[PDB]
RNA sequence: GACUUAAUGUCACGGUACCCAAUUUUCUGCCCCG
RNA sequence: GGGGCAGAAAAUUGGACGAU
């Protein structure tokens, strides 16, 4: 007897079991699954506190395990002695069976002993037993104990009070997988201990024996897996800071409240939590955006006056009181806090109950049907131990999903069924340690380690749980002998979050009630990787698995470990194997001096081959990949990668709202980026790039598909085998294909890569821009003549057929052509693709797979006013107005999005923009385009619209007149109005020209086409180009050549438009068409002196004569709707449209040219382009003129086949004669058009007209009633009034 | 005058789905809708709701526990979760109540049945005291109208079958027309403790089962009044046993193949008890010589009807679709949309029925000698038995070189447990035997038995022994010798160079094709390929041709040109199947595929065997095809089991199952 | 040395929190009378 | 004699086939 002293350190984290004794045990499932655990005990009432121990019994078990595998590989001969096989038997009738039953595969030898063991005399392999000893089966006395095993108990150093469960281990949920569907039957609850800390165990064996000394010690180094965790046994000679941020969340809940935007504090909580990833010095040094410059209010969120104080410094003020908690906890906390009151103040807490689901299988039945199954190895072959270690890297982001940190809590994980759930602030969760640092943990490695070996075998098995026989298939008896280890990498920065939606396949909008945030890792993150195989020979299928997982050049990694595979999220490439191996049979004693590697395989894996220690030898027979079988024709042959490069000459743009808000720059929308981590300098990046998320990828190939095949519009899919359902799956099976990120690969050929573009709503009636109906957009700089090339790959499962193919390749092409845009505002031309590039890489059948003018010659015969006064001496109001009284015409049925029907048409036009008059687009992302605020301070001085220095025309701006021009066509509401004060101006227009609210009542048909907030447009605009001409008019006098300094222009004011409220709102405005820049042409020497060099601004100026090109695309479309836009974008000669800045000095004249119109059809075979001649086009124009007097009420024309006239309704009338242009056709017509400017004695008068506005609103002459006749009236005569 | 929150919706669905004028396939979409908008109403209103909407959430989970069936010999999760909901939501809407009559009456009537299913279906967690209380509590209440509900007479049936008196409420539960006819034979037995009105009722009951599918839970009512019965030592229970065997076998000749997988697997145990009922007359008291022979051939026919009835069931693709159902079904996934009498045999022959019976853990043989016509039986143990076979095939799963003395060490456990094998009386010497094993003893190679005697003596060495995995296998032409080789080792140049065969035979590189196109329905067809059989989905066994062609299921599909034929093969073809066999008697080996297709005799390796003993049996067979294969084994040096185990190893691994 | 094991028998390294979902829909950087 | 607008309206999670 020499009372020897063990002490266990563990290096994994181990679990946690709660105790009963014997008898509870059955009770409960969770005490039955855990036998072999660490075991906890409750000290004191409250389940507060307590202790943790590990029974004597499970040590024996497992030191009787170690002398079976010693004696097992010395033929029961250790160190000389014969040794003899043990009982491992117990008979149920003469004594009590032991309470732990045995289902392994015992090792047994032959009996060498030549001798029958018993009390006077035995081997040490019965003397360790217990088989000969005065006690069993009861405990009285400790001294009759040949052989013992203490328990063993955990070394604390704070002993203030005890253990307190919270801080030890911490609670997750494991799953369990289906092979063939992908998803999860059941899961189970365990607890996990952490191990820097609370891993050391003590204890004391007390043998009272010298015979077995020798193998006792040499079995203590043997034993690796105890406890669910690695091991080594050798021996020894604050919520009150919650509550106080939850007052300072509900104060600023009631301020924010009382300005009547509680809806932004979501937004506000959204960005608190995004400040996690920025320092203290975001809040230290005022790096918060600000707001615009000279503007009273500055952020529409961070200057929020809360308690008086702005929110900065409130949230000043809060950080500097909690700044002992740290930064990252009081971000996050201020973020659920805030979360938290504002869902309790709308009214709901999102309970999400389960129905018939959710299900806890615990393996369960072992009452009967014992066995004792031997085996014996043969006296020849040997068995040696391998070591694997290497390095995970991640080519994507991964994610490893984890329960909310609300039922992670140890003692309280569940009280009873019928528990409604509180959903936090986060849906998906990340893994982290308590150090906050990424983990791979050890059953989501094993499982995927489980199904490659599976794939790469051929066949295998379901996991069977609670199985009396040992499970006797390859996959099972290769994975029995393979130990894993936790990776735990050397970074601890907050993770991001990405955001995902859903769309509506019948609106094309957004789904009620789909958006939430997946929290994710970032790239290029190092994991250890420690594997071991003990047998007699290295498998072919493992080392297989093992170079498919391998990253070298030419071939890439794939480990598809973790979760959200689908969108490309957990692809590993696992570097710098080396291979070493443990000699089991002559060099146990050096195996055993070393307890393996355990605990130190960093260090293995760093040491030169020199330093290694005696016993270990490199493995120098590794295989090749081409020589493995399993591999190439089981592994590799699984997932076939197809990656092309997609060019887009458009603004691409894919906002995320979130991070505009904690940048500087004051900017609603930012383009997208992304954070990888770099192994070289352990920092993240000097400079993250910008891409676009897998998920839009998989959504644009999964609508592209179901439009094709019209699956999409299907009402369920249960029990469904259609092609979405087989090629990206359901709530029941995996997806087939795995998408990948889009990253951009030529930002280094950019200069100023982002561009800033501003936006406007423009009203129906006052013609200016609406209140607050303004912001701004920063997308990157796209542009034909230097495109955007974005790369991106996506992985295609064994097993497709013939169609699916046919299907992805479609999908593909139809992309290509550039029907489905990437990002936002894809109706006004962004993001639009121009085409598509494939390597040659790509597997061989899918690359062979994928590969007149028009005229309306209609004439208007035009007002007769101007006609006859043809010489001089008339003077007209720039702008008139449009009436159409009462009656719109609402839609109830809808045109839907989800397939291509097979009566409406789709297509593409190709127009050309030629200008008239010359054209002023300002480029507003600088002030000083032109450099003339040095001389001169606060004037604005602004060039044309480019992008990469190319004259460019915006889409925005030719679907709003476009828009505008369909609108008065078609009488249609008032898509933009402004219901203010001067009753109310809403009050005065009529309820049904009111705009479109909801689908309940209809759409008018300008919202059934362009689109309205819940229904997305049909029509989809470009960005013209310039293409020829005389450019940039030069004036002769100027700082600039091509620079033109206009006059001042003031807002419009609606007093004079309606008089006192006896009279009606007169409907939208229009400009007149007349050469009137040349008045301000030659007088820029006295507007650049009579002006204060404040209310003017300077910009160059293009000439006459200049010509756009840019194209229309729609889909599924009527054919009347198709054949007013035909006459919409031009309505004959002698009339043009009005675009642009100086639209009432007559500045923006352009005319439209349709040069072609293409018709492709879906549902025939595949698909086919059209050229759709002139006979079909002038059908088209016909049907909808039918359809126009369909909608006049009275058929005065009746049917046929003749040229339309157009002047035979009445405000078809009007509207022609407010946009015929008087000096086209070699007409020597030269209209004036200008205001009267305030009263005599000013500059501008003409001096002896009275065309002023003290004679003309005075009220004695030229009553209001007249006023508004002849403002409505078009092309009235207003100095010779009427 | 309505309430904003209201479940009269829920509750009109609800009534509307008990009355049977709806589609079974139908009434579990509607229920879950009815489900969705009652949790939807519950999670609106946390705890500030109603007991009558958490009653109707009761009865929505008690009916949806209802309409699931338990599927195998595993009853599925969701019942049980949705049970223990159920009993939850009453248990909360006990606690508090408004106060009512009705409302009281109906609470107590759901909470009673649910834990009445709840411990149907597991005792452990609802023993029988507490629903023997909770059901006392339930009568006293005053739930005792049996003219309109179901419930209550389930409520009295099983307060009858848990102890109680219940003399008062008798004629007005008889007089009931809700109640069926077991609960009339319930409550006759257990009231008036009389046998022949309960004798009569579950007579007509019995009689009216033989149109009920297996999935009613009529069947598990019978089989749990059967299994009391029997418990009772009752004299009622055997011919009753006899009569729904008969209905079970009735409406097992009219099910669907994969319900015959889920849901006809489940009545073995009646299958048991009517083997029981039979074995118990034919005893010590003396009847007449015939009726025991009568009882015994009655005893054999049912052993009988429980063998492999899958495989018994089997325009190209339809069967494919079918089979790759089947083989998703047998690993518990989805599968998304003129017979022989017993004594018709051969002069000479003698045949061997095996069933395990599971009931009492024993094993019963039955031998029927065509020359005497005599019926005998005799009763053995198979515990260390399967524990000897699970260590041969753990040892051999891996070494499958040296586990020789295992293999001896099983085969004479097979001598001492089975000692009628060598008795003169039991089955004659000089005589052919017939195996018709059971559950387990399909992998015993029961041609390698040793006698335990001083120096034993194997069973091929005086019997020719002949295997069939049912009687249903046995029925009631040219001369071609055609080969198929695929050895790339070499070692055959000597057998190539045959003439006996011409025009067929693929000397090398034979494929699947080669075999697809047999249409002369060949005398003989010899295949030498390699086995590599599969333990896990059994399906498949892949049998290596050149291109990895037929391994099991285009066996059954794609050749249709071997009936008549004996087909010798040298693979690890006929074993290696799971031990574990599966949820219902069935054999699935290639050897198996070939028997069903229509080939008369098939020779297959029971384990891997070498090149030689293929090599010396393929040409020990072709001088001339009538010898067995027993001489050919003894002649080989299959009785060194002594000396050299490794010879009697490769030696016997060869089988016949071939019936002639 | 209790709380805290039983000794001729502990595969829990027997079980991936897995599956499904386009940050997207509408909008001319435009504009004159107290 | 004089400058306004500079974001507004919604979505902030739903569901997850087991056999008449
Ligand atoms: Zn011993
Ligand atoms: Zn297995
Ligand atoms: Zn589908
Ligand atoms: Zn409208």
């Amino acid at each position: 007897d020499m009372n020897i002293t063990v002490e266990l350190t563990f290096f994994e984290p181990y679990r946690l079991v709660e105790w009963f004794d014997w008898d509870a045990r059955k009770k409960s499932h969770s005490a039955m699954r855990g036998q072999a655990f660490a075991q906890w005990t409750w000290k004191g009432k409250g389940r507060t506190a307590g202790k943790s121990f590990i029974t004597g019994t499970l040590v024996r078990s497992a030191v009787i395990k170690a002398v079976e595998e010693l004696l097992s590989l010395n033929n029961g001969k250790w160190e000389g002695v014969p040794c003899c096989n043990g009982s491992f038997q117990t008979d149920e009738s003469k004594g009590k069976k032991p309470s732990f039953l045995r289902k392994r595969h015992t090792l047994q030898w032959q009996a060498n002993n030549k001798n029958i063991c018993d009390k006077e005399e035995a081997c040490p392999f019965c003397i360790l037993l217990g088989r000969f000893d005065n006690a069993g089966k009861v405990h009285e006395r400790n001294k009759d104990y040949d052989i013992h095993f203490s328990n063993f108990d955990l070394d604390h150093k704070q002993e203030k009070n005890d253990l307190r469960l919270v801080d030890i281990a911490s609670g997750r949920i494991l799953n369990r997988v289906d092979f063939d569907t992908g998803k999860a039957k059941d899961y189970f609850r365990t607890w996990e201990a952490d191990y820097e800390t609370y891993g050391t165990y003590t204890g004391r064996i007390t043998l009272r024996n010298e015979h077995a000394k020798k193998l006792l010690l040499a079995s203590l180094g043997f034993v690796d897996k105890l406890c669910g965790a690695l091991c080594r046994i050798e021996v020894i000679k604050s919520e009150d800071h919650n509550d106080e941020l939850r007052k300072q969340a509900e104060v600023i809940v009631e301020a924010f409240k009382q300005n009547d935007k509680l809806e932004k504090i979501r937004i506000l909580a959204d960005a608190i939590r995004t400040l996690r990833l920025h320092g203290e010095g975001v809040i230290e040094k005022d790096e918060l955006p600000d707001g615009k410059e000279e503007r009273d209010k500055g952020h529409h969120l961070w200057d929020i006056k809360v308690q008086g104080t702005a929110l900065r410094t409130k949230l000043k003020e809060l950080w500097q009181s909690n700044k002992d908690i740290g930064w990252r906890k009081f971000t996050e906390m201020l973020g659920s806090n805030l979360y938290l009151i504002y869902k309790k103040e709308t009214g709901g807490v999102s309970t999400r109950f389960r129905i018939l689901g959710d299900t806890e299988y615990y393996s369960k039945d072992s009452e009967g049907s014992d066995l004792f199954i031997p085996v014996t190895p043969p006296e020849g072959i040997e068995t040696k131990e391998w070591i694997i270690v290497g390095r995970l890297k991640a080519a994507t982001p991964f994610y490893f999903g984890v329960q909310q940190p609300s039922d992670s809590i140890p003692g309280k994980e569940k009280k009873s069924e019928d528990s409604l759930v509180i959903n936090e602030h986060t849906s998906f969760n990340i893994l982290l340690d308590k150090e906050n640092r990424y983990r791979i943990p050890r059953s989501a490695l094993r499982g995927a380690l489980r199904r490659d070996l599976r794939t790469a075998f051929g066949s295998g098995c379901n996991v069977s749980l609670g199985g009396q026989i040992l499970c006797n298939c390859k996959v099972c008896i290769e994975m029995r002998r393979i130990t894993l280890k936790d990776s735990v990498s050397d970074f601890s920065e907050p993770p991001e979050i990405r955001y995902r939606i859903a769309k509506n396949p019948g609106t094309a909008t957004v789904e009620d009630g789909s958006l939430f945030d997946i929290e994710v890792g970032p790239e290029g993150l190092t994991f250890p990787f420690v594997l071991r195989y003990r047998g007699h020979k290295f498998p072919e299928q493992l080392s297989s698995v093992i170079r498919y997982w391998e990253e070298n050049d030419g071939k890439n990694g794939m480990a598809w470990l973790g979760g959200l595979d689908s969108t490309g999220k957990g692809r590993f490439a696992l570097k710098d194997i080396k291979i070493f191996e443990w000699d089991l049979n002559q060099k146990i004693n050096e195996y055993i001096k070393e307890r393996g590697m355990r605990g130190k395989e960093k260090e293995l894996l760093e040491m030169g081959e020199s330093s290694l220690p005696d016993g270990l030898i490199p493995y120098k027979f590794f295989e090749e990949r081409e020589c493995l079988f399993p591999y190439k024709e089981n592994l590799k042959p699984q997932w076939s990668e197809v990656q092309y490069t997609i060019e887009v000459g458009s603004p691409l743009l894919t906002a995320d709202t979130i991070s505009a808000l904690t940048e500087p720059g004051n900017r609603d929308a930012i383009a997208y980026k992304k954070r990888v981590y770099n192994d070289g300098n352990n920092a993240i990046e000097p400079e993250p790039r910008f891409a676009v998320k897998s998920e839009t990828h998989r959504g644009i190939f999964r609508t592209a598909v179901g439009r094709r095949t019209g699956d999409l519009g299907k009402e369920d899919h249960e029990d469904c085998t259609c092609d979405m359902c087989i090629i990206f799956g359901n709530e029941h099976e995996s997806s087939k294909i795995r998408f990948e990120d889009l990253e951009l690969i030529n930002g280094n050929e950019f200069e100023k890569l982002e561009k800033h573009i501003d936006h406007v709503a423009i009203d129906r009636f006052t013609g200016g821009a609406l209140d607050k109906a303004k912001f701004d957009t920063y997308p990157l700089a796209g542009s034909p003549k230097k495109p955007l090339k974005l790369k991106g790959r996506f992985w295609i499962k064994k097993g497709f057929s013939g169609d699916h193919k046919l299907l992805i390749t479609t999908a593909l092409s139809d992309i290509r052509d550039g029907l489905y845009p990437l990002g936002s505002k894809g109706g006004v031309g962004y993001g639009w693709v121009a085409g598509i590039s494939i390597d040659d890489n790509v597997p061989d059948d899918f690359k062979e797979m994928i590969n007149g003018p028009i005229n309306n010659d209609y004439v208007h015969p035009g007002h007769q006013s101007p006609k006859q006064d043809h010489k001089n001496k008339n003077i007209y109001y720039p702008h008139y107005f449009l009436d159409s009284g009462s009656k719109v015409y609402r839609e109830k049925d809808i045109i839907t999005h989800e397939e291509f029907t097979e009566e409406l048409l789709s297509g593409k036009i190709n127009c050309k923009l030629e200008t008239l008059t010359p054209l002023i687009i300002p480029d507003t992302s600088d002030e000083n385009g032109l450099k003339l605020q040095g001389n001169k301070p606060g004037h604005k001085n602004y060039k044309f619209f480019n992008i990469n220095g190319e004259l460019m025309i915006p889409g925005s701006e030719l679907r709003g007149m476009l828009r505008t021009h369909f609108e008065a066509l078609t009488k249609s509401c008032f898509a933009i109005f402004g219901e203010d004060s001067t009753k109310t101006l809403g009050g005065k227009l009529d309820k049904a020209l009111h705009p479109c609210t909801g689908l309940s009542d209809g759409l008018c048909p300008g919202c059934h086409l362009f689109g309205t907030t819940d229904y997305k447009g049909r029509v989809k605009f470009g960005f013209a180009k310039y293409e020829n001409g005389p450019e940039w008019l030069i004036t002769r006098g100027n700082n600039p050549e091509r620079s033109l300094t206009l006059g001042v222009l003031e807002s419009p004011r609606p007093a004079f438009s309606i008089p006192d409220d006896e009279s009606e709102i007169p409907g939208r405005k229009f400009y007149l068409h007349h050469n009137g820049w040349r008045i301000i042409r030659q007088k820029q020497l006295e507007i650049r002196e009579t002006v204060q060099p404040e209310r003017n601004v300077t910009t160059e100026v293009m000439d006459k004569g200049n010509v756009f090109s840019f194209d229309v695309r729609f889909e599924n479309l009527r054919e009347w709707e198709l054949g007013l836009l035909l006459q919409s974008l031009d309505p004959g000669k002698n009339i043009a449209h009005k675009l642009g800045k100086g639209k009432p000095y007559g500045f923006g004249s352009v005319k439209i040219k349709i040069d072609s119109l293409h018709t492709f059809k879906i549902n025939s075979n595949n698909d086919k382009i059209k050229r759709v001649p002139q006979s079909d086009i002038r059908e088209y124009i016909n049907k909808g003129y039918q359809k126009l007097i369909e909608w006049s009420g009275n058929n005065s024309i009746q049917k046929g086949n003749v040229l339309p006239q157009w002047h035979v309704i009445p405000h078809i009338d009007k509207l022609y004669k407010l946009l015929w242009v008087p000096f086209l056709n070699d007409s020597k017509l030269e209209p004036d058009v200008r205001y009267p400017v305030l009263n005599e004695e000013s500059k501008g008068y003409i001096e002896g007209s009275d065309y002023t506005y003290k004679k003309l609103g005075d009220k004695d002459n030229l009553p209001y009633k007249t006023r508004v006749k002849g403002l409505t009236t078009p092309w009235s005569p207003w100095n010779p009034f009427q | 005058t309505r309430e904003d929150i209201d479940r009269k919706e829920a509750e009109r669905l609800l009534d509307e789905a008990f009355n049977p004028r709806t589609k079974p396939v139908d009434r579990k979409k509607i229920i879950n809708s009815a489900l969705k908008i009652l949790i939807g109403l519950y999670k609106e209103k946390k705890d500030d709701l109603t007991s009558a909407s958490f009653i109707s959430i009761a009865r929505a989970y008690y009916l949806v526990s209802i309409t699931i069936l338990p599927k195998g010999t595993t009853i599925p999760e969701k019942k049980k979760e949705a049970l223990r909901k159920g009993i939850e939501f009453i248990d909360r809407a006990i606690n508090k109540f408004n106060g009512s009559i009705l409302d009281s009456q109906r609470a107590f009537r759901i909470k009673s049945v649910l834990s009445i299913e709840f411990n149907r279906i597991d005792r452990e967690k609802c023993d029988n005291i507490k629903l023997k209380n909770l059901l006392n509590e339930a009568v006293d209440k005053g739930c005792t109208d049996f003219d309109t509900y179901e419930w209550d007479i389930q409520i009295a049936i099983r307060l009858c079958e848990l102890g109680v008196d219940m003399e008062g409420h008798f004629d007005n539960l008889i007089k009931s027309n809700k109640a069926n006819d077991l609960q009339k034979a319930k409550a006759y037995y257990f009231i008036k403790k009389d046998d022949h009105k309960a004798k009569e009722h579950m007579d007509k009951c019995t009689a009216s089962l033989k149109y009920t599918p297996c999935s009613h839970r009529l069947w598990d009512e019978t089989v749990g009044f059967i299994e009391r019965l029997k418990g009772d030592s009752s004299t009622l229970w055997r011919d009753f046993a006899i009569k729904t065997y008969r209905s079970c076998r009735v409406q097992e000749k009219e099910t669907g193949t994969l319900r015959l997988r889920w849901y006809w697997s489940r009545h073995r145990v009646l299958y048991d008890m009517a083997f029981l009922a039979v074995k118990e007359q034919a005893d010590d008291e003396e009847p007449d010589v015939n009726v025991k022979q009568a009882k015994i051939k009655k005893l054999a026919e049912i052993s009988d009807s429980l063998k492999s009835r899958f495989s018994l069931r089997l325009s190209n693709h339809e069967f494919k679709k079918f089979l790759d159902k089947c083989v998703t079904a047998y690993q518990d996934g989805y599968v998304i949309n003129k017979l022989l009498e017993l004594t018709q045999v051969p002069e000479g022959w003698v045949v061997v029925h095996f069933y395990l019976n599971k009931l009492e853990g024993m094993g019963n043989a039955i031998v029927f000698d065509k020359c005497a016509n005599s019926w005998q039986y005799k009763e053995f143990q198979y515990k260390e038995l399967f524990e000897v076979f699970l260590t041969w095939q753990a040892n051999y799963n891996l070494y499958k070189e040296n586990a020789a003395e295992h293999l001896v060490t099983l085969c004479k456990k097979i001598g001492e447990t089975m000692p009628f094998l060598f008795c003169d009386n039991f089955i004659p010497n000089g005589k052919d035997v017939l195996f018709v094993p059971h559950d387990f003893l399909h992998r015993l190679p029961l041609h390698g038995s040793i006698e335990n005697k001083t120096n034993g003596k194997l069973f091929l060495e005086n019997h020719s022994c002949c295997y069939l995995p049912a009687w249903s296998f046995a029925s009631e032409t040219s001369d071609e010798y055609v080969l198929l080789k695929n050895f790339d080792q070499g070692h055959f140049e000597t057998l190539q160079n045959n003439q006996i065969w011409g025009t067929q035979s693929v000397k090398d590189g034979a494929s699947s094709d080669d075999l697809e196109n047999i249409r002369n329905n060949p005398r003989l067809l010899t295949i030498l390929c390699h086995g590599e059989a599969n333990m896990s989905n059994p399906f498949r066994s892949m049998l290596k041709l050149a291109n990895g062609g037929i391994t099991y299921l285009e066996i059954l599909n794609s050749v249709k040109g071997l009936k008549g034929s004996q087909v010798i093969l040298g693979a690890c073809e006929t074993d290696l199947v799971p031990p574990l066999s599966d949820v219902m008697d069935e054999h699935y080996s290639v050897a198996t595929a070939l028997l069903l297709i229509g080939a008369a005799g098939v020779v297959g390796t029971m384990w891997k065997v070498r090149s030689n003993k293929t090599k010396s049996l393929i040409e020990w067979k072709l001088e001339n095809i009538e010898y067995k294969l027993n001489e050919w084994q003894k002649e080989t040096g299959g009785a060194a089991y002594k000396d050299h185990p490794p010879t009697f190893y490769r030696s016997i691994a060869f089988r016949s199952i071939g019936f002639p």
